[PDB]
């Protein structure tokens, strides 16, 4: 199952679920009611995180999910200085 | 043996995964079931050069060391509709404010 | 404060000593290890009450850059103490006592062959 | 004393410390009163053998930021029975850093600690980035975690 997620400047983002869930704020925001007739959503928006952001929170997301329990060497998970204050920011609102 | 993609058309961005060995062609049945398009109605690139439905990923040049999680390989969309052949256009991402000069 | 001894002779207790330190057995390990540097009283006091005169290698290295020896059998004594050392406090047949008896021999090995080459 | 300390066996461990990690390694060993003393830091991708005893207790750390690794995808590696010489062979990795840590981290290094509070950012964050990694804070976690364990 594929989630979409939105940000601030309207781009969308669609990832699997699993890895979105990765963060506890997504994992508040899909479990709860909505929908009509549904106990959980599939789609979400962001109202300060940018594009440039999201994007690497995503990329973060599918590097968890895919080096989590791996007896695979870990590679580093790479930050430019400029993205780096914006993303910690964005992390510490989503809890991941 | 697994790639990681960011497969982008306009203000779309679908983050996935899939085999260097598996096909073009099988890349667009992942798209078909997440955004409701048949295969014949798309058209894949690797930048500005179209791909080849029989072709591996692997052979379009989308490998372990250069399509890795935490910086995914960017895959072209575009929609083809009846004879509108779209042009591939990439809305791009948003820019972040000049390093502060605490951190140079 | 010391006068220096000639710097041959020095390069040769270096080379004898390095010898010992860097070699390694058949399976790979280096004997050297346990005896590079000795343990604090804090940490195994029994030594030091029954050993009268400690010594370790990182001593021996020292000593022979601050000249205290003078021959390459000062040097000798200060490493045949070391392994009696040894030979005193861990007792016969353990892993230990034999790698104090293999760096004896490749300590004399060393020195017929840097001093007399 | 501590619920974390080596036993003084006496019996010899041959040990591979090996830095699969892309950050210089500080083997710590936790001694018999449970304090981590340092040991000489191996570069990355760099693999050594090392004479360790039975029941001694290690962790591995970036000698530079004291952030935390794992060794055999754990936090603590003790040498198991030895069996018949060959050695036991300790795997130093970098973890799964949570997506914020992982900022820190990066902010971190690139900005003096007198200057923290001189970036645009929330006040808590502030506190964050100045709550270093440290090896104290974590055995006391690990302590209080194995005691939570032994209800
Ligand atoms: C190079 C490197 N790179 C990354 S880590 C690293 C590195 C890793 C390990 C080490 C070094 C090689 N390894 C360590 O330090 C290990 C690692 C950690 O697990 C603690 N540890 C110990 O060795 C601790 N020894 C013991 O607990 C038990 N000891 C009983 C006393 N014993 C004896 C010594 C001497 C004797 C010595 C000198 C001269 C003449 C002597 O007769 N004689 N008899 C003995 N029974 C030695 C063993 C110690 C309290 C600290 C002592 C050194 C470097």
């Amino acid at each position: 199952m594929y989630v979409k997620l939105i940000s601030s400047d309207g781009h969308e983002f669609i990832v699997k679920r699993e890895h979105a869930l990765t963060s506890g704020t997504i994992k508040a925001m899909l479990s709860g009611p909505g929908q009509f007739a549904e106990n959980e959503t599939n789609e979400v928006n962001f109202r300060e995180i940018p594009s440039h952001v999201l994007s690497k929170v995503c990329m973060y997301f599918t590097y968890k999910v895919r080096y989590t329990n791996s007896s695979t060497e870990i590679p580093e998970f790479p930050i430019a200085p400029e993205i780096a204050l914006e993303l910690l920011m964005a992390a510490n609102f989503l809890d991941c | 043996m697994d790639v990681f993609l960011m497969i982008r058309r306009h203000k779309t961005t679908i983050f996935t995964d899939a085999k260097e060995s598996s096909t073009v062609f099988e890349l667009k049945r992942i798209v078909e079931g997440i955004l409701k398009r048949p295969p014949d109605e798309q058209r894949l690139y690797k930048d500005d050069q179209l791909l080849d439905d029989g072709k591996t990923l692997g052979e379009c040049g989308f490998t372990s060391q250069t399509a890795r999680p935490q910086a995914p390989a960017t895959v072209g969309l575009a929609f083809r509709a009846d004879d509108t052949f779209e042009a591939l256009c990439i809305e791009p991402f948003s820019s972040p404010p000049e390093l502060p000069d605490v951190m140079k | 404060k010391l006068s220096p001894n000639p710097p041959k002779l020095t390069k040769q207790m270096n080379a004898i000593i390095d010898t010992v330190i860097n070699y390694k057995d058949s399976s790979g390990r280096q004997l050297s290890e346990v005896f590079i540097q000795l343990p604090s009283r804090k940490e195994l006091p029994e030594y030091y009450e029954l050993i009268r005169k400690p010594v370790d290698f990182k001593k021996i290295k020292e000593r022979i850059r601050n000249h205290k020896y003078r021959s390459l059998g000062d040097l000798e004594k200060d490493v045949m103490l070391l392994c009696h050392n040894a030979q005193t406090f861990n007792l016969e047949g353990s892993q230990i006592y034999e790698d104090s008896i293999v760096l004896q021999s490749v300590f004399k090995s060393a020195r017929q062959k840097i001093a007399k080459e | 004393r501590p619920v974390l300390r080596s036993v003084n066996s006496r019996e010899p461990s041959q040990v591979i410390f090996c830095n699969r990690s892309p950050r210089v390694v500080l083997p710590v060993w936790l001694n018999f009163d449970g304090e981590p003393q340092p040991y000489p830091t191996l570069p990355p991708g760099t693999g050594r053998r090392i004479h360790s005893y039975r029941g001694h207790l290690w962790l591995f750390r970036d000698a530079g930021t004291h952030d935390g690794l794992l060794v055999n995808q754990t936090e603590l590696f003790v040498p198991s029975l030895n069996v018949d010489g060959q050695p036991i062979f300790a795997n130093i990795t970098l973890p799964v850093y949570t997506l914020k840590e992982r900022c820190l981290q990066v902010v971190r290094s690139l900005v003096k600690p007198e200057n923290y509070r001189r970036l645009d950012i929330v006040r808590s964050l502030y506190e964050d980035l100045e709550d270093h990694p440290n090896v104290q804070k974590d055995l006391e976690r690990l302590t209080q975690e194995r005691i939570a364990h032994q209800r």
